[PDB]
């Protein structure tokens, strides 16, 4: 199996440090070029910085965007890559991929704001043709990302998880909603399970209708 | 430096049918050791990117046969011959020639038949109200193409720049979309006027919809 | 196992 996985992602100040981790299975790293690719909220992918071989004498090169702020570092022994990253700044904000360009993982995501975390509110979005709708608003949350599964898992059918949206506050909120056969309102129950790990927030809410 | 210029952005392609993807350099790809290192990843919705193609020409493991690549020096193309529902995504192409930098990306949808959006309005909840804000949000459900009007109207009166819209990727069984829209206002100012309308414009729909309530 | 073909290391 071929792994690799991020860490060390988090919220940090604009002009804070934040160093990231990597560590990589089931091909020789230590023959592998490895790189930091990242990607900003909604954008393309960015080539931020490579580490090339011992007999290479580990040489190191970086985008002109993070030149002079960011250090790559690997570690063939423990099959690790590094990245240390200071002087922050807000558009360095992004998922952070530790690949060799062949292989790639999940990421882990840098967040670079002055905003306080803040979990979310969840409002309840009531139903009442064939079909009715309902959800759950998940109001002012920071920063991103939150979770939201209907019924623990059980309900999946007909869900559509929208892409959060910035507010003007600097607050995200997004709204999950089920579209669902009129009849099975009196027959099933509905409740959104939202999670936001970063306030270490959890919350259920049971959708009915209105009277 | 070398600057990868991936044109088109965007593909809209009928399953069956082919899809064709440009990736220019700004100096030759062609390596000091005669090999040429251009690859191609995808990024699937909500997934990683994975590598596609490498060394121009090479699929990787588990690639489809109707993908292929070409080209030399500063060209290159990849080629989907009989587009399928797992092809959608972000294409990027990344060169390895000079450390690497990537295409702008090439968004790839599966074109379908028009079908109409069925509409829905949600009043604010009480629960919001007493905490100072009202949410109005109208749902737009399965619909194609992606182009959609989504207009608000308090008593009458069209509003701007007080609503923002989301959109899902293509469902990847029916290939539609899904929208909603949310209209913010004061709490008092909601509780003020009286008749919340959503307007949705649409190619599937003969005429404008109307989804509406009043306050009370 | 495999040798990396993305670039030329
Ligand atoms: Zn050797
Ligand atoms: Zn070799």
């Amino acid at each position: 199996e071929v792994q690799l996985v991020e860490s060390g992602g988090g919220l940090v100040q604009p002009g804070g440090s934040l160093r990231l981790s990597c560590a990589a299975s089931g091909f020789p790293f230590s023959n592998y070029w490895m790189n930091w690719v990242r990607q900003a909220p909604g954008k393309g992918l960015e080539w931020v910085g490579q580490i090339r071989l011992k007999s290479n004498n580990y040489a190191t090169h970086y985008a002109e965007s993070v030149k002079g702020r960011f250090t790559i570092s690997r570690d063939d022994s423990k099959n690790s890559l590094y990245l240390q990253m200071n002087s922050l700044k807000t558009e360095d904000t992004a998922v952070y991929y530790c690949t060799p360009i062949d292989y790639w993982g999940q990421g882990t995501t840098v967040t670079v704001s002055s905003a306080s975390t803040k979990g979310p509110s969840v409002f309840p979005l009531a139903p009442s043709g064939g079909t009715a709708a309902l959800g759950c608003l998940v109001k002012d949350y920071f920063p991103e990302p939150v979770t939201v599964s209907w019924n623990s898992g059980a309900l999946t059918s007909g869900v559509h998880t929208f892409p959060a949206v910035l507010q003007s506050s600097g607050l995200y909120s997004l709204s999950s909603v089920v579209t669902v056969p009129s009849s099975s309102l009196g027959t099933q129950t509905y409740i959104c399970n939202v999670n936001h790990k970063p306030s270490n927030t959890k919350v259920d809410k049971k959708v009915e209708p209105k009277s | 430096d070398i600057v990868m210029t991936q044109t088109p952005l965007s593909l809209s392609v009928t399953p069956g049918q082919p899809a064709s993807i440009s990736c220019k350099s700004s100096q030759s790809l062609l390596y000091s050791n005669g090999k040429t290192y251009l690859n191609w990843v995808l990024q699937k919705p909500g997934q990683s990117p994975q590598r596609l193609i490498y060394l121009v020409s090479k699929l990787d493991s588990g690639v489809p046969d109707r993908f292929s690549g070409s080209g030399s020096g500063t060209d290159f193309t990849l080629k989907i011959s009989r587009v399928e529902a797992e092809d959608v995504g972000v294409y990027y192409c990344v060169q390895g020639s000079h450390f690497h930098t990537f295409g702008q990306g090439t968004k790839l949808e599966i074109k379908r038949t028009v079908a109409a959006p069925s509409v829905f309005i949600f009043p604010p909840s009480d629960e919001q109200l007493k905490s100072g804000t009202a949410s109005v949000v109208c749902l737009l459900n399965n619909f194609y193409p992606r182009e959609a009007k989504v207009q608000w109207k308090v008593d009458n009166a069209l509003q701007s720049g007080n609503s923002q819209e989301s959109v899902t990727e293509q469902d990847s069984k029916d290939s539609t979309y899904s929208l909603s829209s949310t209209l913010t206002l004061s709490k008092a100012d909601y509780e003020k006027h009286k008749v919340y309308a959503c307007e949705v414009t649409h190619q599937g729909l003969s005429s404008p919809v109307t989804k509406s309530f009043n306050r009370g | 196992d495999t040798s990396q073909t993305s670039s030329p290391s």
